[PDB]
RNA sequence: AGCUAGUUGGUGGGGUAAUGGCCCACCAAGGCGACGACGGGUAGCCGGUCUGAGAGGAUGGCCGGCCACAGGGGCACUGA
RNA sequence: GGAGGAAGAAGCCCUUCGGGGUGUAAACUCCUGAACCCGGGACGAAACCCCCGACGAGGGGACUGACGGUACCGGGGUAAUAGCGCCGGCCAACUCCGUGCCAGCAGCCGCGGUAAUACGGAGGGCGCGAGCGUUACCCGGAUUCACUGGGCGUAAAGGGCGUGUAGGCGGCCUGGGGCGUCCCAUGUGAAAGACCACGGCUCAACCGUGGGGGAGCGUGGGAUACGCUCAGGCUAGACG
RNA sequence: CCUGGUCCACCCGUGACGCUGAGGCGCGAAAGCGUGGGGAGCAAACCGGAUUAGAUACCCGGGUAGUCCACGCCCUAAACGAUGCGCGCUAGGUCUCUGGGUCUCCUGGGGGCCGAAGCUAACGCGUUAAGCGCGCCGCCUGGGGAGUACGGCCGCAAGGC
RNA sequence: CCGAGGGUAGGGCCCGUGACUGGGGCGAAGUCGUAACAAGGUAGCUGUACCGGAAGGUGCGGCUGGA
């Protein structure tokens, strides 16, 4: 029945890559487009548009890949190698601003929903605030 | 576990035993001798070392090593207690701390004298 | 100020006095987690107004008695044994886990 | 203290060649010059490759020996560096510098360190006015390394001051040879100290 | 033609009929100290000969260790087996802290300012083949949005 | 793993510098507990101190703040 | 104690009987002078108190030092204590003789059975130095109680299987409150310690000044994504 | 005859009413126990016969409880997929059981083998996961001592937790 | 009246200790056998029951971690 929404979305895109693959279709959310606008955004994906599969909107959120390479096993790089969901249905974990994470050296991103909107590592220490740390992309 | 789990459980101190009880946790213990003979080694070693039951100010009882080559420790003499075990001679659990009280420094030995309590000598 | 609670009415028991529990949460001091924990309270009533079912404020008061330290502030919302059955049934369950 | 014992025994062991001595070690007789193997009765045999142990051993030891200090105040210094900003290999060298006993080395007042020690003991030394036997006594920026007016006359400060007359001295130094009175002009950058020694590996062996 | 320097030698053996037959083993790493490194493990019938051939393989197998500042540009974990590394930059002036196979590797890789750590198995050979792995993914604020185009 | 007779509450009194079942008469049958009541064991508490990459772990001697006791225990007098 | 000093004394230890080692170490030669010897010798102490003014604000005058003739200053001045730990591996430091599963070593793996770098003595070497070793306890290594940060097919670890109480956990949309949560302001968070600077004692340890931080918790204001709560709706879970 | 679960089809109804689940409660192979029936075959025990240095055994001839039924206990196990349950997501191939369709084909549940990716210490796993994720419960923390002791609770006992 | 405590009586927990008894650990080279590891020379293990100097045997059902 699934019990956060997000990580889920989050493990469909972790598993569509993992073969590469043109889209793949969490179903839609206003919280889970909020999400993907940062992906795409910050350069992990293509984007994504609305749809359906009858009557049940979803999202086709089209991923991006590397440029094919040279020896054995010649399957590209991947645009997104890491994302794992921080606060967790089971643990919420907030963050205070002087707290909020620098992930893998300014490489990466920490999305982060807060009392002003879905910001980031460095979207919100600029705005000054912080918030739920929803998760940690690279 | 879960986080809940933990919240219920909680992760459990380990709390180690005393290799020894000397007591009091001091770092010493003075004892009289009870008995003074001469056991032999496990496994696969040979000997016969030579040990001693004394008799703990702390009414508790216990077998000693005791160091160097040649003793002088008799039935009633009176001894101070290091504690380092053998690995060796199942049973003992202390060393005897040479020369002090009845206990004689080890005669004519001159390497590490720190250990075994013999004085420094004079070259002459 | 004079620290103000909220909580429901458990027993109306007693005369002029009501106990409230008094629910309140917290991130876990090492596993994150917010944890509900609740405590009860007697509670002054020198009118007996007050019925059980009742969500309601609390304030820090001179004792009135021993074990007793809080009055009634005021109503929150009548009616509401949902939560005291939470309670009761609670209470409850524990002839079961003794001998 | 201050080791005290035979020397020309680690100019050797330690491979790279010191000058403990001053003088001698510049003979064709350092013993070094001689016996290029560390002493004891083995020295010239196969010898087996150094664990990486041994290696930052061998390397801050060297370090060591050289300013003849003791093992706590090497260390007391090395984590008061490590404590202190900056990059620790340069800054544990630029106090270890500063040490009086040594910049009244540098500053050509002695010829070895052992000697130059006993000279600042001794309160032949002083500085901007006030005389000083504190061989650990660190430097500052802008100091007055003056001879005493009992000192100026000795023979041996003399001759020590003799050759020294125009010979040149590091970068970070200045000294007046008329007035035999030297100066501190700052804090040393690390090329301008030359040593045998990489620095990193005494970092390293207090890693351990 | 670089710097090598080996990290272990091991004698393995083999039953058979009249007693045990014998082998060697070498691991060692390569590099110029510039940013290029590899890791050779190789075994033969002798200690000079396994050591020559850990050499060659050395350097058949090499990483382009991208370093800024003679340190690290991001921090990375990687387990391989039942070994797990931990590699973190460190500022200009530290040290290389590390265990021998850690260390070693890292050295001629060129840096200079590194904390690291062996967790899980700490098999030499297996932290060998985890930190070259480890290396072998390190990525620049270049080639990081290099891919993120579009 | 169940606890509880001043026990929980109430009216009226006594007591104090003052609140209060602190104490006393009477009335109601209540109070507490797996969020660990009751019981057993161990311990003065903190600013800190030690160690550790840190999160933690250990610790509370010197110095500073509070508590407690003055051979064991009980009581009150004087008095701000 | 410092500077010089042999292709290098003796003694002593190895020796493939040529030699190698301690070792510039010593002797030996010059120069400095810890101690001790003589003289000088405080800061800490300006108030209280007396006079004028008014016994006040302001001005002046005098008494008082336990440590103590000690610090510190000036002169003279003698070469003037070294010790303990280890050297099989971890872990740095190697060879003779004795010994012969004996005597003993030991934190672990182990050593000693007639050629022992592992016992005991020696020569040498490493290490630290007014110390060095040992025993005892705390933390670390121990990612081995794991929040950071682990696990359960066979290594230790899935309850023999259900039903369900409390509890934990909660799909899509809309709005109200703002409890969690986030920000700002302010009170509090003593001093001492710590930490960054600066000086005070010859440095240092100790010590002063100044600054900068401290989670928490109270108070006021604000935001409303996520969590919570109240309200209205949907059909993808669930049920019929 | 009485009754449970379960899958399919139609998209009709309610409109999140869900998942898990400390304790509790129920069920729980064989053996075993109580009361009362039942007894052919088999068969602990036990008796014989061989074998054997011996043979309290393996092989052979007998044979009692038991094995069966009714009611009540006991509550253990290699109670084994040695794999907790629920949900989403990540190539296909092959045969097999059982539904449904404008049926050489597609689709839905179930049971097997080979296997992408990925995991794994390895063996192996692999849309019936040991993959990648979230929720909740149980459990592990070196071996022997020892599932022992003591206490507690349950049991007629054996013994169980 | 209350009251330190003292007295009588009866309970609860904990430590020590005791003729004797039970098993358990360790012990360079003891006695009796051979149970297990290879079809272990009767596949093994397993819960239970009965039995036997001892490992063990057998009965019933189960697991393959056997064939
Ligand atoms: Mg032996
Ligand atoms: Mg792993
Ligand atoms: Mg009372
Ligand atoms: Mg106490
Ligand atoms: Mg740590
Ligand atoms: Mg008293
Ligand atoms: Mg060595
Ligand atoms: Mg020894
Ligand atoms: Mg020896
Ligand atoms: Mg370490
Ligand atoms: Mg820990
Ligand atoms: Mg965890
Ligand atoms: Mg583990
Ligand atoms: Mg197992
Ligand atoms: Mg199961
Ligand atoms: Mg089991
Ligand atoms: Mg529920
Ligand atoms: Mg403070
Ligand atoms: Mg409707
Ligand atoms: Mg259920
Ligand atoms: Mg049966
Ligand atoms: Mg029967
Ligand atoms: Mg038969
Ligand atoms: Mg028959
Ligand atoms: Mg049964
Ligand atoms: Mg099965
Ligand atoms: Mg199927
Ligand atoms: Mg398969
Ligand atoms: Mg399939
Ligand atoms: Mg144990
Ligand atoms: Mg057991
Ligand atoms: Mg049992
Ligand atoms: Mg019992
Ligand atoms: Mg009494
Ligand atoms: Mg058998
Ligand atoms: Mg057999
Ligand atoms: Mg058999
Ligand atoms: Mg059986
Ligand atoms: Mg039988
Ligand atoms: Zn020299």
């Amino acid at each position: 029945m699934l019990t956060d929404p997000i990580a889920d979305m989050l493990t469909r895109i972790r598993n569509a890559t993992r073969v590469y693959k043109e889209s793949t279709d969490v179903p839609a959310s206003r919280f889970k487009e909020e999400i993907l606008r940062i992906l795409a955004r910050e350069g992990f994906i293509k984007g994504y548009e609305r749809v359906d599969v009858d009557g049940k909107p979803y999202l086709r959120v089209y991923l991006k890949y590397g440029p094919r390479r040279q020896g054995p096993d010649p399957r590209p790089e991947q645009v997104i190698h890491h994302i794992r969901r921080i606060s967790k249905p089971g643990r919420r974990v907030y963050v205070g601003v002087k707290e909020i994470p620098r992930v893998r050296r300014g490489l990466g991103i920490a999305i982060l929903s807060t009392s002003k909107g879905v910001l980031t590592d460095r979207e919100a220490r600029k705005l000054g605030v912080g918030g739920e740390l929803i998760c940690e992309v690279w | 576990p879960t986080i809940n789990q933990l919240v219920r459980k909680g992760r459990e101190k380990v709390r180690k035993k005393s290799k020894v009880p000397a007591l009091k946790g001091a770092p010493f213990r003075r004892g009289v001798c009870t008995v003074v003979r001469t056991v032999t080694p496990k496994k696969p070693n040979s000997a016969l070392r030579k040990v001693a039951k004394v008799r703990l100010t702390s009414g508790y009882e216990v077998t000693a090593y005791i160091p160097g080559e040649g003793h002088n420790l008799q039935e009633h003499s009176v001894v101070l207690i290091r504690g380092g075990r053998v690995k060796d001679l199942p049973g003992v659990r202390y060393h005897i701390v040479r020369g002090v009280y009845d206990a004689a420094g080890v005669k004519d030995r001159k390497k590490s004298r720190s250990k075994y309590g013999t004085k420094k000598p004079k070259e002459a | 100020p004079k620290k103000v609670l909220t909580g429901v009415v458990v027993s109306d028991k007693m005369q002029k006095t009501v106990t409230v529990l008094v629910e309140r949460q917290f991130p876990h001091p090492l596993y994150g987690k917010v944890i509900k924990r609740s405590k009860k309270y007697l509670a002054h009533d020198p009118e007996e107004k007050y019925k059980l079912g009742d969500v309601v404020e609390i304030i820090e008061s001179r004792p009135i008695s021993k074990r007793k330290r809080f009055r009634v502030l005021r109503l929150v919302e009548s009616g509401r044994m949902d939560l005291v059955e939470k309670y009761l049934i609670r209470r409850q369950n524990y002839e079961s886990l003794s001998k | 203290g201050r080791y005290i014992g035979p020397v020309c025994r680690l100019c050797r062991r330690e491979g790279v060649k010191l000058y403990l001595k001053g003088e001698r070690c510049y003979s064709p007789k350092c013993a070094m010059e001689r016996r290029p193997y560390p002493p004891g009765q083995h020295g010239q045999k196969r010898a087996r490759r150094p664990s990486d142990y041994a290696v930052r051993l061998r390397e801050k030891q060297k370090l060591r020996r050289i300013y003849g200090i003791s093992e706590r105040q090497f260390r007391n210094l090395f984590e008061e560096a490590s404590k202190k900003k900056g990059v620790t290999g340069s800054v544990f060298l630029g106090l270890l510098e500063s040490r009086l006993d040594n910049v009244v080395y540098r500053l050509g007042f002695a010829v070895s360190r052992r000697q130059a020690r006993q000279l600042v003991r001794h309160g032949h030394i002083t500085v901007n006015g006030r005389r000083v036997d504190l061989p650990s006594y660190r430097v500052r920026p802008g100091d007055e390394i003056a001879v005493a007016e009992k000192s100026r006359n000795l023979e041996l400060i003399r001759q020590n001051l003799e050759a020294m007359k125009g010979r040149k001295v590091g970068p970070w130094l200045s000294l007046d040879v008329e007035g035999m009175k030297g100066k501190f002009l700052r804090l040393p950058d690390r090329e301008d100290l030359a040593l045998p020694v990489n620095e990193q590996l005494v970092i390293e062996f207090y890693s351990r | 033609d670089f710097e090598e320097k080996m990290i272990l030698i091991r004698r393995t053996a083999r039953m058979q009929a009249g007693g045990r037959r014998f082998r060697f083993g070498a691991l060692v790493v390569v590099g110029d100290r510039q940013g290029r490194v590899g890791l050779g493990f190789g075994k033969a019938p002798e200690v000079p000969l396994a050591v020559q051939k850990a050499g060659y393989y050395a350097r058949r197998n090499m990483v382009e260790v991208p370093l800024q500042n003679g340190t690290i540009p991001h921090e990375i974990e990687v387990e391989f087996g039942a070994s797990k590394i931990v590699l973190k930059p460190a500022a200009p002036g530290t040290g290389v802290i590390a265990g021998a196979v850690p260390r070693a590797i890292l050295e001629l890789a060129g840096v200079t300012d590194i904390l690291t750590k062996e967790l899980g198995s700490r098999n030499p050979i297996n932290i060998a083949y985890a930190t070259m792995e480890a290396l072998r993914q390190l990525r620049t604020k270049a080639d990081v949005e290099r891919l993120r185009k579009g």
